[PDB]
């Protein structure tokens, strides 16, 4: 889901632990 | 050939490789009517519908050149500077000082100029009295005007490109309205305005070659665009089918004319049989093969916004290995050159342009898997933008280039951003860690797997496949957890559940048969079970504070039941991943009391009974700047640590209080209002009792993050740290985006050492996840390439680690795939590499 | 857990220069950001690159390899001629004398 209308378009910035 | 590229879908560059940077002339040089210059299409576009001030400060920016230290330079010539109709008579007196000075400093500087003769910029009087592309007389103009630069520029530039991109010059100027002109809605004017552009690259093709070829030996080529799209289902051959159409709407448009057989593919040609217009056979031998080279772009051009591409209901890729596979084989293997290449940041991203960094290192990297690995013939790369300006329709909103320019400032000055500074090492290496290290860990290490949570002496049938696990492996200990809740029900010591305790009993006394020294661990929370007993949950569970008192109740019950053959023993395990489930910090609270509460009961009570050891066990995920050429994120990879690790190290450990910097931190939040917390303070007491109540150091590491910084909104935890997390898919992740980075133990290692003192060290949990169910190949790299590090921090920094825990002997049917064995317990390939190291020791 | 041993002597004929250097000790230094003080506002590092100054004269460095700040102090003028005291704030962010928790002893300056 790229979403290239944002400078981020793979969701780099930002959930759990392995646990 | 047309229709081959369809099979696409089923670490050092060369030397001598071309490094350069490029720009345009509308977006940069600015003063778009100084010095007698003519008004361009977009100049009324924009009037209708200053800068980066680069026609004057042209010294400034050719300091920042020498800063990255480009081969190369590809620059515009904005038509309307040299002549302001278009037609060839005399060039402007100042405009022709500013390109003539510019090539002049480019070549003393070893800058070989690579130019574009059109970059969007047309005068005004050829659409307004001519119509643009639209009349076919602006193809002798172009060529006219082609002929004026190949005189006085072609013996100094021996790069030339026709026109920048001109899908967008059609569809996006006569079929969305986008650029200029903007007309919208116009079938006719889009298709003939693609005629003439191609009609007008091959004439000036054909000037060039037999010309000025001869005695300036150069090349001449055009910079075509294109996207990238992936099908809906691998599977699906429609699916696939569809996104052929898509890359040939778009990029075969303008490419087959010109690198394929000299007319349109045969796609369009059937789909527009009445619109797209003829090409006579007589021109089709007049334009095939009118390329020297390969001009590609691959920037947010084509992708944004969404209309700019017919997408077919695929799914949009910005995979550059493939788009270069698709150029290679539909066109017989050209010699290509990417002439613009980046994504772009927001107005608000001033310098710090952190995604620019991991943007640029996925397409030098799927570059490289181009060269190295696919045999693509690219001999450059164009960095885009080399400053920041006017992006089009998308005005100031956006910067593309790689230094930031304060619009607002009279000076204009050139600060490079994060990207230059990771761009110019780039350049100086032309394309973090450490070798092995060949040597034998202490035969007294202690090798471990690890379990979780066993609800309930071979009578029991739970133990019976456990124990059939336990022996194709060489650990000498076994980690795992209890159920707190099926001991004691009532959350009190009135209802002791005698069959559970003797259950537990029967794991170790099988477990002592089998030589595994247990490691038993009295609490286990998680998301899907919180282990507190029901009673205690309903009276507000670990919020208040005989909870505490109701743990070391159930601490000494399993402390004489167990400490007979149990001689090590973990309180809780990861407490520090409870802020996941002001009111976390009482919790926690409560949380590193009843760990000094079960500690001071062995220290005191059972301790020489039963002789043994008791700790607990920590997350401990190393951190890194997310932009090492920015300082807020260094301060914040600290930040992470102190938030997390001395979190519940500094009490247990040394001090007895919460970390100071974690304690003087939150109040900086809350002093200006972002937090509405604040850390409880210790007294003399607490702190003398929480202080040395542990016997070793144990670590859960699994990966290692990268932290940077944010002002975060919020009176939450997280919002308390400052903190967001960047993800590389550069770096080798996990199905579960677990990036697989070994050197982050070390350098946690060596955290621990050095904060804490010399310590006896514990790896309690270490593992990664992996969609493999028989052959397991990434964690058997992430294994070898962990324990690689482990035995680098002790025989090269002297760390006392003393143990090594892989985290899970098994899984569950719907849970991640962490564990060694199958859901139907059935050995992964990982075991055998397990005893192969164990075996050894190390790595000899 | 933190000290700050501001090293370094000043006593200099107008238009000298002078090397100060303060010491960081204590625990977890590099989630803190240091800087100088004459009181007054000198100069600050965030790190080792975000420098600030109050300028064309001074230079802040953090070689944090050594755990030491700098602070060269070119062309000294008369008026420079004070006590020199470093401090560490809490790593986001303004100078105003509050945003340090840990201050150092201090070094004497005279021009």
């Amino acid at each position: 889901p790229l979403e290239t209308d944002s400078m981020d378009p793979f969701g780099l910035v930002t959930v759990r632990s392995p646990s | 050939f047309s229709g081959d590229g369809r099979a696409i879908w089923s670490d050092t560059f060369p030397k001598n490789f071309f490094w350069g940077i490029g720009t345009g002339a509308l977006q940069v040089e600015g003063s778009w009517k100084k010095d007698g210059k003519g008004p361009s299409i977009w100049d009324h576009f924009i009037h209708t519908h200053g800068s980066s001030d680069s026609y004057i400060f042209l010294e400034k920016d050719l300091s920042a050149l020498d800063f990255i230290g480009v081969s190369f330079y590809q620059f515009s010539i904005s038509w309307p500077r040299l002549f302001p109709d278009g037609i060839v008579t005399v060039a402007n007196a100042k405009g022709l000082q500013y390109y003539s000075t510019l090539l002049d400093a480019l070549v003393l500087r070893n800058i070989e100029p690579i130019v574009t003769l059109y970059h969007w910029d047309l005068p005004l009087a050829l659409q307004e009295k001519y119509g643009g592309w639209k009349n076919d007389t602006i193809i002798d103009i172009f060529n006219d005007y082609a002929t004026y630069c190949f005189q006085m520029f072609g013996d100094r530039v021996k790069y030339w490109i026709t026109i920048h991109n001109p899908y967008l010059v059609a569809w996006h100027g006569y079929g969305t309205g986008m650029h200029a002109p903007g007309e919208k809605g116009n079938l006719a004017a889009v298709y003939t305005v693609g005629h003439n552009l191609i009609k007008a690259h091959s004439k000036v093709w054909h000037n060039y070659n037999t010309h000025f070829r001869p005695h300036q030996k150069g090349w001449l080529s055009i910079t075509l665009g294109s996207h990238w799209i992936e099908p809906q289902r691998s599977e699906n051959t429609m699916d696939i089918f569809k996104c052929q159409q898509s890359m040939v709407s778009v990029l075969g448009w303008f490419a087959n004319p010109i690198h394929g057989d000299g007319d349109y593919p045969e796609g369009m040609r059937k789909k527009l049989f009445s619109v797209l217009p003829i090409f006579s056979e007589a021109e089709k031998h007049e334009m095939r093969g009118t390329a020297d080279f390969f001009a590609f772009s691959f920037g947010p051009n084509n992708f944004k916004p969404l209309n700019t591409m017919a997408k077919m209901g695929q799914n949009v890729s910005l995979n550059l290995r493939e788009a270069l596979n698709w150029i290679k084989l539909e066109y017989n293997n050209p010699r290509i050159l990417i002439a613009e290449n980046g994504w772009f940041t927001d107005s608000r991203v001033k310098t710090e342009d952190t995604t620019a960094i991991y943007m640029m290192k996925n397409f030098l990297s799927q570059v490289l898997q181009a060269i190295r690995l696919d045999e693509i013939r690219v001999f450059g790369y164009t960095a885009w933008s080399l400053l920041d300006g006017f992006e089009w329709q998308d005005a100031y909103t956006i910067r593309r280039g790689l230094f930031y320019v304060d619009f607002n400032s009279k000076q204009k000055e050139r600060k490079p951003k994060s990207s230059a500074h990771y761009y110019k090492q780039i350049i100086r290496e032309n394309g973090e860690s450490t070798p092995d290290v060949q040597g034998q860990f202490p035969c007294d290490f202690s090798w471990g797997v690890t379990e979780s949570v066993l609800k309930p002496c071979t009578d029991f049938v739970n133990i019976k496949k456990q124990l059939e696990m336990l022996a194709r492996m060489k650990v000498t200990h076994y980690r795992f957890a209890l159920d707190w809740a099926s001991v004691l029900p009532t959350g009190q010591l009135s209802a002791v559940n005698r069959q559970a305790l003797r259950y537990y009993r029967c794991v170790v006394s099988e477990g002592l048969k089998l030589g595994i020294s247990a490691m038993v661990t009295l609490y286990y929370p998680t998301h899907a079970h919180l282990g507190l007993p029901e009673p205690l949950l309903h009276a507000d569970g670990w919020l208040n504070p005989s909870t505490a008192e109701a743990f070391q109740a159930y601490a000494g019950l399993c402390f004489q039941e167990l400490g007979d053959l149990v001689k090590l023993w973990i309180t809780i395990n990861e407490p520090n991943r409870l802020s996941d489930i002001n009111d976390t910090y009482g919790a926690a609270h409560n949380l590193l009391v009843a760990h000094a509460l079960a500690w001071r009961l062995y220290d005191r009570q059972f301790r020489p009974s039963q002789r043994g050891a008791v700790s607990l066990s920590l997350h401990a995920d190393w951190a890194e700047p997310a932009n090492p050429y920015a300082d807020s994120h260094w301060r914040a990879a600290e930040r992470f640590l102190q938030f997390e690790i001395a979190w519940f190290a500094e009490p247990l450990f040394k001090t007895g209080d919460y970390p100071a910097a974690m304690r003087e931190y939150i109040a900086s939040k809350h002093r200006r209002g972002l937090s509405s917390s604040a850390l409880p303070r210790l007294t003399e007491a607490e702190r003398r009792l929480l202080k040395g109540t542990v016997d070793f150091c144990a670590l859960n590491h699994f990966t290692t993050r990268f932290v940077m910084h944010e002002q975060l909104a919020g009176s939450r935890y997280d919002s308390d740290r400052d903190i967001q997390f960047l993800q590389d898919i550069t770096r080798l992740s996990s199905p579960t985006r677990l990036a697989v980075i070994p050197w982050g133990v070390r350098k946690l290692l060596r955290w621990v050492r050095r904060n804490y003192g010399d310590m006896d060290i514990y790896i309690t949990a270490s593992g990664i996840d992996d969609q493999a169910l028989e052959d397991d190949r990434l964690r058997k790299y992430y294994l070898g390439k962990y324990l690689q590090e482990v035995l680098k921090a002790y025989l090269i920094d002297k760390v006392r680690i003393k143990g090594y825990y892989a985290f899970k002997l098994a899984e569950e049917k719907s849970k991640p795939r962490f564990g060694f064995f199958t859901s139907d317990f059935k050995a992964k390939s990982s075991i055998q590499f397990y005893n192969k190291v164990i075996s050894s020791r190390g790595f000899p | 857990q933190v000290q700050l041993v501001e090293s370094g002597g000043g006593l200099v004929q107008a238009g000298g220069s002078l090397r100060l250097s303060c010491a960081a000790s204590g625990r977890a230094i590099r989630s803190y950001f240091m800087a100088w003080f004459r009181r007054e506002f000198v100069a600050a590092v965030e790190y080792i690159f975000n420098t600030y100054y109050a300028k064309g004269r001074f230079t802040i460095s953090r070689d944090n390899a050594k755990n030491t700040v700098f602070l060269q102090m070119n062309s000294l003028k008369p008026e420079d001629t004070a006590v020199y005291y470093c401090a560490a704030g809490v790593g986001a962010s303004s100078v105003s004398e509050s945003w340090y928790n840990y201050w150092g002893q201090g070094t004497q300056v005279t021009v």
